[PDB]
């Protein structure tokens, strides 16, 4: 009982959303480098036995509307779900091709009463973006 | 080189 | 009989709350490339959250940023684990 069941006839789902081009109207650089992120966790993750959906260059609507929908999907037979979220950020704010979209938005769709079909099951969200402007200069060891 |  | 509908769900973040994350223009962001690394040599051994604590020194110690603009050179990063999960997990 110290281990989540993963002996589901399926792992889960493995939603990718890969942002790398954004507005011209929001002042952000193309985030150089991702596509081999993108690359590097779908065969990571299809290795470990996952249905990866990869998603590219999305907006703030498109984002909340992919989630709202996997979250209304019927995951009685998956024994996880994974969410990768690729682009800029701040704290607690992920951010889409046209405009910024809080983290708890997303997250809420996949709540233990939002989603039967999950509760009861781990939800990894795996995000990479920036929570802020601090710079940490490190210490010498 | 960069950040995001 | 009943659970917390926030309960069961684990954020892996790529850097500490109001920091910078970086990344790199050809391997791709740190955190991603050490993810996937440390997955695809102990996803077989190791239970989840032991992996990220191996993502996360991998992070610390074999990364430090390089620009011509002073100010991003030479920084650092730590990965953030948020865990609000109620067993062990392993991907096998």
């Amino acid at each position: 009982d110290n281990s989540y069941k993963m002996d589901y006839p399926e792992m889960g789902l493995c939603i990718i959303i890969n942002n790398k081009n954004f507005h011209k109207s929001t002042g952000m650089t193309s985030r150089s480098g991702t596509d081999v992120d993108a690359a590097n966790l779908r065969e990571t993750f299809r290795n470990l036995k996952y249905e990866v959906r990869n998603k590219n260059d999305l907006t703030r609507e498109e984002i909340v509307e992919l989630m709202r929908d996997v979250s209304k999907e019927d995951h009685s037979k998956r024994s996880s779900f994974v969410c990768v979220l690729l682009s800029h950020g701040e704290e607690g704010i992920i951010f889409g091709t046209n405009g910024p979209v809080d983290l708890k938005k997303i997250t809420n769709f996949f709540r233990g009463d939002r989603c039967r079909s999950l509760t009861g099951k781990p939800k990894l969200f795996i995000i990479q973006a920036c929570r802020g402007t601090e710079l940490d200069c490190g210490i010498e060891t | 080189w960069e950040h995001d | 009989h009943k659970i917390p509908v926030e309960a069961d769900f684990l954020y892996a973040y790529s850097t500490a709350p109001g920091y910078y994350s970086w990344r790199n223009s050809k391997d791709g962001s740190w955190f991603i490339q050490s993810l996937c690394a440390m997955l695809k040599q102990y996803a077989d051994k190791l239970e989840f959250m032991h992996i990220l604590t191996r993502v996360n020194r991998k992070v610390a110690t074999e990364f430090e940023s390089f620009s011509f603009d002073a100010t991003f050179h030479a920084k650092k990063q730590i990965p953030c684990i948020v865990s609000m999960l109620t067993k062990e997990l392993y991907f096998y």
